């Protein structure tokens, strides 16, 4: 990873910006009059600025990290133990991990709702925690995610907590012959679940219920509407932050 | 009543941010939760999508956040006509595409609270006089 700094502002080299964009770059940052540029690969650019190394900010946060209390679980690095009566959830901190309101709304969510021996389909599983958590409670559970990068993480994770879920690449399609399941759990974007309603339909039995977090409070009447069409009934919400959990049942 | 000691600028693109810089080095220094500002800045720009933008993080001395998310770039919007490869360069010698003054006539009500202008008469020649560093066209 490699900085490029430029020769003014983002309002002063706006028309050249989208070019940058072109180069591969990830993201661009204002300094006291400077704009930094950063990519995964060096490239020929024609603005003749100049270039940097990779170098602080990435264990100012591994090593800060306290267990997150979300009842009946904690969530665990693999160098933390627990003297509590929680579930103890051990989670490889990295490519998505526990300390997120989203995930402890979710895990909550699941104490509520999962019967030991139901199916459960963990939509956008990342690390496995949901999909790991619901097997610590008796579950059935197949975890997927479009990206395949996550899933041997997934498995390490899973390992670690002495169960086994199901983890495969690919999104509703890829789980649909697994299927259908008593609980779907979903972390992801409001307008990702309000699009996938009618799907989320389809992949639970009868009497099966959607539990939908990832969703932004001013967001959530897009999933409600979505989900109301789709011929699903609201069971509860619950809210911490900016974030909300939608539960509902078909 | 909040005392703010950082606005950080920021050029991202939706539902792409990472911890990764210039996220890490640029909420790091002043103690703000960067997997927070991934999460939230991704829930955010999921409704545009490969959309460059502009995002104003104002920290705060309990290193609290909250951020504003902008337009984007007038110049990103402009080849959303014509969209044909990389840009123009630093001097301005390359081709690319082109378009007519009825674009503007949608897009500069869209691009208005950033550079301040009420009336709708200069929001024309704003945006036909950003259509020359790429490589465009107004006719």
């Amino acid at each position: 990873m490699w900085v490029y700094r430029l020769k003014g502002t983002l309002e002063a080299l706006d028309p050249i910006l989208p070019g940058l964009f072109d180069g591969g770059a990830r993201g661009l940052w204002e300094r006291e009059g400077e704009v930094w540029a950063f990519f995964p690969a060096p490239v020929d650019l024609p603005y003749e600025g100049v270039w940097e190394e990779v170098g602080d900010w990435l264990e100012a946060w591994r090593r800060d990290l306290k267990p997150a209390l979300a009842p009946p679980f904690v969530v665990l690095a693999p160098w933390h133990t627990w003297e509590g009566a929680e579930i103890p959830l051990v989670i490889e901190p990295g490519m998505a991990t526990g300390h997120h309101e989203t995930t402890r709304l979710a895990l909550k969510a699941l104490a509520r709702h999962l019967r030991p021996g139901d199916k459960v389909l963990d939509l956008g599983t990342g690390s496995g925690v949901l999909a790991i958590a619901a097997e610590k409670l008796g579950g059935k559970a197949l975890g997927v995610d479009i990206d395949p990068m996550v899933l041997p993480q997934a498995e390490a994770n899973a390992k670690r907590n002495g169960v086994r879920p199901r983890f495969l690449e690919g999104s509703l399609e890829a789980a649909l012959p697994f299927g259908p399941f008593d609980l779907l759990v979903a972390n992801l974007y409001a307008e990702l679940h309000a699009a996938l309603a009618p799907r989320y339909r389809e992949a639970l039995v009868p009497g099966g219920r959607a539990l939908l977090t990832g969703i932004l409070k001013d967001r959530a009447p897009l999933v409600r509407e979505a989900m109301a069409g789709a011929g699903f009934r609201p069971l509860e919400e619950a809210a911490e932050g900016e974030w909300v959990l939608l539960a509902y049942g078909r | 009543m909040k005392k703010v000691v950082a606005v950080v600028k920021l050029q991202l693109p939706a539902g792409k941010a990472t911890p990764a810089p210039p996220v890490g080095p640029a909420l790091g220094q002043h103690g703000a939760n960067i997997m927070e500002f991934v999460k939230a800045f991704n829930a955010a720009t999921a409704n545009m999508g490969d959309a460059i933008v502009p995002v104003e993080i104002t920290i705060y001395a309990d290193r609290s956040f909250t951020f504003v998310t902008k337009t984007p770039p007038a110049s990103y919007l402009i080849r959303k006509a014509a969209g044909l490869e990389k840009g123009a360069h630093k001097p301005g010698r390359e081709k690319v595409g082109r378009i007519t003054w009825e674009q503007v006539l949608e897009i500069a009500k869209q691009k208005m609270p950033d550079l301040n202008t009420t009336d709708l008469e200069a929001a024309a020649r704003m945006i036909a006089g950003s259509a020359r560093s790429m490589g465009v066209e107004v006719v």
